[PDB]
């Protein structure tokens, strides 16, 4: 316990000065996630109807 | 400037000074457990002598 608690706070000492540039670096990167993970999800749900029609392209014609 | 947890993107800090004449630029990377804070002699969290 004597050494375990102490380690976590002190090692962020040179990082202490760059507090302002990171809080705002973060926000805009999360705005970047808003579009980059919208476009990407949209590609998956479309495969939903493409494979559903591909299902009935094969299942109806393999039969005859 | 350290790299905590799962990390990739970090910028530089210091602005206000006169940039006279250089020779080159160099990067490097070391663990915080491997190398202690300089200017003491003995530190509690330095338990890696290798």
């Amino acid at each position: 316990t004597a050494r375990g608690i102490v380690t976590d706070f002190a090692f962020l000492s040179p990082l202490a000065s760059s507090a302002a540039s990171r809080s705002s670096a973060r926000d805009d990167k999360l705005t970047a996630l808003l579009a980059q993970l919208d476009s990407l999800t949209r590609e998956l749900n479309v495969v939903s109807q493409q494979l559903l029609d591909l299902r009935q392209q094969v299942s109806a014609l393999k039969a005859s | 400037y350290p790299i905590p947890a799962n990390a990739t993107n970090v910028p530089i800090s210091i602005p206000s000074r006169n940039w006279a004449a250089f020779r080159g630029w160099a990067f490097t990377r070391l663990k915080t457990k491997e190398t202690p804070s300089l200017g003491s002699g003995y530190d509690p969290y330095y338990t890696y002598s290798g």
